[PDB]
């Protein structure tokens, strides 16, 4: 804790634990990202310069070509630790330092949309202008998760990259805390830079008419919406999109607005719910290529096929206004999933790829006196993360005794956590349990906790049964992750994993006027076959029996990514909760540190051998000792030297 | 996807094979369940001699072959003619490879373990399935319909059941069986149709009974006084136009073939009827379980898809249940397939995976494993 | 408020829990006294394996586990199932952490001193309570009624009992105990309902007796010439609707299951009756003492509550007593939980502080300190 904080004090952000690059938010600004360092970082061993991000992505870069491998690069922090800001960061890095698309380098629209390196780059500010917002913590923080592959060449040139993204906070769209705000798009566009924009989708500039995107904040001091406004939209072109689509786009984005318009009232001596209007629907329809009628009566009168046909269902107020919700998010989604397709579509070339190097980022454990499902998600991923680094040292450790001649003798580091993993992972496991009960048209989120228990209690060591007091709201169920216990809340579970949507209205949407939003729907068109009747399994069809049954999914094809890869480790720290330069809460750091993987790095060391150091860095630090003898060693040998 | 894709569901029955993909919302095959010898030898022009047919070209070539039925009243009786309608499923039917997909398969209620061990010792010994399990059926047609708990009358082809389901544990000792089926029932419509003064005579003629009985058939309420309004004559006839424009018409005989399950007495059966086997499943159980089966009696099968049959049922049941009683006839539109839908709920399904019986368990355990 | 909000009260009884903290009413807490124990492998649906039930849980899935019931008639007779009983107690029931609050428990009347150490041994050793204290029950019931001399008439589930107190201290040798309860009358009015020609026959029937037995069950006074009127047949009879219609009528019994209280001879007992009994306690006491005792004869427990016991009782010893004595039956209204309410009034008392036994006083002088 104590080195961390004095050489920030001193103003220095980054210094090593290992072989992470602790980084920490300065909270002012710094020529560290200077032109000038760029280079000077070109080509250099981390022990030949200090402690910075360069050195690991130029290493990475070295090693590619090298040793003839993949790479990776692992960001991790908390919301506010700003990775998306270094993540950008390295990713200009590789840009700039192996670039050379020898026409696309003159000063004539110089990154404008017709190059990638600047498609490349031109992703980023797309991406968060619908998957970023102000967060209580940052201004621009990333509500989503995300991995890119920049396919380096044969040469060692720029030749491909690929975008991936998970686990998007779908809830911005539809509700946001009281200091926080919901994705910028909404407030780009509502800026009134283009004003066009405004009448083309029927709205106003007052966000207050939008339930929707009002609930928290509107403005926020340190962005200019307007500035974005373009470069978002010219970010959108230079990607590629028709304007078609950068209007399929704009418009809908605005019917999502709209949808948090849409009234509803109870019909008289009935139950059901009707229409209160068509005001808004007529514009929710219009801008969707939908008929406003088809639409109301849809959401309305959802018309169901329960047994082998097709039975007309009625509604209440309250599920309407939940299950336009619902639209409302799921359409935001899988826009964003779109896009993203579209990106790298563009990204896609034809020479030829040897290696590449991802760039993955994600957050890092996160405990709350409230973990619900979200959090599950996220720390199971992070779990694996890091037994894949445990591993990674357990292997690199074990050369090192090989290459001396040292007799250490020792189990993977991993291992520790398979127990955490299988219990999750397994096919007796939380997840499983949690998507059968999925399957079971009458169960409930009590009905799952008791399966889940039966099972698991008393015969899992990792599982137990909640503390429910302290800081904690609620009982369910804790585990045991490596950074600590786990206080987990079940309740919505059943349905978030379900991922409940009108199909009526989806039936709209699949045969729109607007291609895209066709489009986006398709591959639920395409799965109803195998749901056909009342009960049974979506996924005969194509259609997702989980909440979860693709994250796992995702999450697979990822650490499988990560292993035919180098690993290399970059963990953000975040000094203070009062933003301030210079400063440091101990107890927040220290968290960070654990969940990070930090202090199991430096444990795992010590066990031991506590201090290693790596050769150039230890060349150059102690040459001076024997200076004549110890000098002519590291420089003949870069390790026969320190020998 | 490794098996979420992957998983297969194949429900085996008495008339009709029901297979396809977990996930998918309907079966993507539906074929007879015979398999035809050909009595002459010989060939079709351009194929080769073929030792047997199964499925529909069994059934469009009858007159050449000898038909079996390997499933007689829902339990397999002959196990070479069933690892041919298997083979054929997979291969010919879904095309897939079975050596890399998961399969559920359905079994019947009362069905003899040693069975549900040999379809195991088949389904890995000689198909090489990675994993599988055996449902019972009225347990995935309830589940299919969300619950958990209720009382399922199924019926289809060759056998009518009433099982008794209470958080998922079927109750075996509270199970009925009676053999009056689809079947049955396509044979009695044939004989109040030749006996309404007609004749099928030839072999288009017999088949299209059946397509009289689906179509046109149905189960009235107050079946008493709607024989009595046939003989006011009210324009509630049905005439319908043959392979060939010889328009047949019926008019009344349309319902005498559903109260058949209520009347088995039609039919010189002497057994009880659906609505009173019910009731008698029910009257089996325990006390305090029977309000919940009360009011759930969920059908399934081709035979309970006659209109106006959970009218009948609903008005059966509550007249012969105590008045402090709620009755409740669930019949849904896809019951024709609620067996499949539950199990491709069921094997889609996120928890599912730590059920399904793995070469691992097999090599090691014996058929034993799955047989519970 | 330390442990003024803080301090539990405990009452265990043999079908009974009554819990709450000290201070409130009425008990926080009732429900039955078993551990219900599966008697085969499997889940409920979203649940993991169970390998124990407690209260509710284990009554509504009775027919999969094995019941049991650790207090035999008032005494602890199993502490494993015991300690379940107190940790379902503590943790989901009122959902409190033990070892932050004082805990008050009740015990049986002549309960075994090595019983009350064996309690404390659990309450200290196992939940590791601040303190706790151990009130009899006949004691806490009169002191509910403010008094502190007078003889209990106690009786809930499995036990009846006498207890003369006084000046607070129970006598010992006066104590008498009839292990015939409200327990033994559901099932004798079971038998004379079914005799008056009936069935019940599901558990949804079994259960039901009990509440009839509650609701519609009378102690008449003067049970003579109440068969007399029964007879003449007045409206004295009442039908009870049960889960469905089936409309079950209970006329004259009504009150004959209450007579099995004042003659045991019913069910086939050979002891004295409640009267006679409460009558015995007293001429077995010292004889400066019987006018007290027959002027406070305090009712409480389940099986009390039936109307006009008070009446009957009042008579009943006035026609024992020597004439120049004042008979008076107290039967408060709240008298199923008197012994509860008496652990409240007394625990939350400003002058109770100082008998509450520490972790101090227990670390300290071994189980025996509480034991007195």
């Amino acid at each position: 804790l104590y080195n961390l904080k004095e050489r920030y004090a001193a103003w220095m952000i980054y210094t090593y634990s290992g072989l992470f690059c602790v980084t920490v938010n300065p909270y002012k600004w710094l020529p560290v990202y200077n032109p000038k360092v760029v280079l000077a970082y070109r080509g250099k061993k981390r022990q030949e310069a200090p402690p910075h991000i360069f050195s690991i992505s130029d290493n990475a870069y070295q090693f590619m070509l090298t040793d003839r491998e993949n790479q990776s690069i692992l960001i991790t922090g908390e919301s506010g630790a700003g990775k998306t800001v270094n993540t950008k960061r390295v990713i200009q890095y590789f840009a700039t330092i192996a670039a050379s698309g020898e026409k696309k380098k003159e000063e004539q629209s110089g990154k404008m949309q017709g190059t990638l390196e600047d498609q490349i780059i031109s992703a980023n500010p797309l991406l968060e202008a619908f998957g970023n917002a102000k967060t209580v913590r940052n201004d621009n923080s990333s509500r989503f998760g995300k991995f890119i592959r920049i396919h380096f060449g044969a040469t060692g040139k720029l030749a491909s990259a690929d975008i991936e993204t998970y686990l998007l906070e779908k809830s911005r769209v539809t509700f946001q805390l009281p200091a926080e705000r919901s994705y910028h798009i909404f407030y780009q566009i509502m800026s009134n830079k283009k004003p066009e924009l405004i009448d083309m989708l029927l709205i106003t500039t007052n966000p207050y008419d939008y339930h929707y995107v009002s609930e928290g904040e509107i403005t926020v001091p340190s962005i200019d919406d307007q500035e974005e406004l373009m470069a978002t939209d010219s970010a959108i072109d230079i990607l590629g999109f028709s304007a078609d689509e950068k209007t399929a786009i704009y418009k809908l984005t605005g019917a999502v607005m709209h949808y948090g318009n849409l009234k509803f009232k109870q019909k008289q001596r009935e139950e059901q719910a009707e229409p209160d209007g068509t005001e808004v629907a007529d514009k929710a329809a219009y801008l969707m290529g939908l008929n406003s009628a088809e639409l109301l009566k849809a959401l309305c009168y959802p018309r169901v096929g329960v047994g082998n046909e097709a039975v007309t269902k009625g509604e209440t107020v309250s599920e309407v206004h939940n299950s336009v919700g619902a639209l409302a998010k799921a359409v935001y989604e899988k826009m964003f999933l779109w896009m993203v397709i579209r990106i790298n579509q563009q990204l896609d070339t034809k020479q030829p790829r040897q290696y590449f190097i991802g760039v993955l980022d994600i957050a890092g454990f996160e405990i709350f006196d409230f973990n619900s499902f979200e959090q599950l998600c996220i720390n199971f991923t992070n779990e694996k993360l890091q037994q894949f680094f445990n591993h990674h040292m357990f292997v690199l450790e074990q050369e090192e005794y090989k290459k001396e001649g040292i007799e250490w003798e020792f189990i993977d580091f991993g291992m520790d956590l398979a127990a955490c993993i299988e219990l999750i992972e397994k096919p007796m496991g939380i997840f499983s349990i949690l998507e059968e009960e999925c399957m079971f048209p009458k169960a409930t989120d009590t009905s799952f906790k008791n399966k889940l228990y039966d099972e698991h209690l008393g015969k899992s060591n990792n599982f137990q049964k909640p503390k429910p007091a302290k800081g904690k709201a609620e009982a369910h169920f804790s585990l045991v992750h490596y950074a600590g216990t786990v206080d987990y809340n079940i309740s919505g579970w059943l349905e978030k994993n379900k991922d409940p949507l009108n199909e009526t209205v989806i039936g709209l949407y699949q045969k729109s006027s607007v291609k895209t939003l066709a489009l986006l729907f398709a591959t639920y068109g395409g799965e109803a076959e195998g749901g056909g009747g009342k009960k049974g399994g979506k996924k005969k069809g194509s259609s997702f029996q989980t909440v979860s049954a693709l994250f796992r999914e995702n999450l697979n094809k990822l650490m499988a990514n990560l292993r035919s890869t180098h690993p290399h480790f970059v963990r953000c720290i975040i000094p203070n909760e009062t933003k301030t330069p210079g400063a440091m809460e101990h107890e927040l750091v220290l968290h960070q540190l654990r969940c990070n993987g930090v202090l199991e790095g430096i444990r795992i060391c010590r066990k031991g051998f506590p201090s290693r150091v790596l050769y150039a860095d230890f060349k150059q630090r102690y040459r001076v000792l024997n200076a004549s003898a110890i000098p002519e060693g590291q420089f003949m040998d870069s390790k026969k030297a320190s020998e | 996807d490794e098996d979420e894709t992957t998983a297969l569901v194949c429900d085996n029955g008495s008339g009709l094979v029901k297979a396809g993909f977990a996930g998918d919302d309907a079966p993507r095959a539906v074929f007879p369940s015979i398999v035809g010898r050909p009595r002459h030898q010989g060939v079709m022009v351009g194929m080769g001699q073929k030792d047997s047919y199964v499925g529909d070209e069994a059934q469009s070539k009858r007159g050449i072959l000898t038909l079996k039925y390997p499933i007689e009243h829902g339990i397999i009786t002959n196990w070479d003619d069933m690892e041919k309608i298997w083979h054929h499923t997979f291969y010919n039917e879904l095309r897939v490879a079975p050596e890399e997909h998961p399969t559920l398969l359905t079994e019947a209620p009362l069905n003899p373990k040693a069975n549900r061990e040999k379809m195991t010792q088949i389904m890995f010994e000689t198909f090489n399935v990675p994993a599988m399990y055996v449902a019972i059926q009225a347990v995935l047609s309830l589940y299919a319909s969300g619950r958990t708990t209720g009382i399922v009358l199924d019926s289809g082809d060759g056998v009518t059941h009433n099982v008794p389901i209470y958080e998922g544990y079927a109750l075996p000792h509270a199970i009925m069986r009676l053999d009056l089926a689809g079947r049955d029932l396509t044979d009695y419509l044939m004989k109040i149709l030749t006996e309404r003064g007609y004749s099928f005579v030839t072999t288009a003629e017999r088949e299209i009974v059946r397509d009289i009985k689906e179509k046109l058939c149905y189960v009235a309420l107050d079946f008493e006084n709607e024989m009595a309004t046939a003989a006011s004559s009210s324009s509630l006839e049905k005439s319908y136009e043959l392979p060939d424009g010889q328009v047949i018409t019926i008019g009344n005989e349309r319902f005498r073939c559903p109260e058949t399950l209520f009347q088995p007495s039609f039919i010189g059966m002497e057994s009880a009827g659906i609505h009173e086997t019910t009731y008698n499943s029910i009257m089996k159980c325990d006390i305090d379980i029977r309000k919940d089966l009360y009011a759930n009696n969920v059908m399934s099968g081709g035979t309970t898809m006659y209109p106006g049959i959970a009218d009948r049922m609903q008005k059966e049941i509550t007249a012969l249940a105590p008045s402090t009683m709620k009755i409740k006839i669930i019949a849904p539109p896809e019951r024709k397939y609620s067996v499949w839908i539950g199990g491709s709920i069921l094997a889609s399904l996120s928890t599912f995976q730590q059920m399904w019986i793995t070469k691992q368990e097999y090599d090691e355990a014996g058929p034993s494993i799955v047989h519970r």
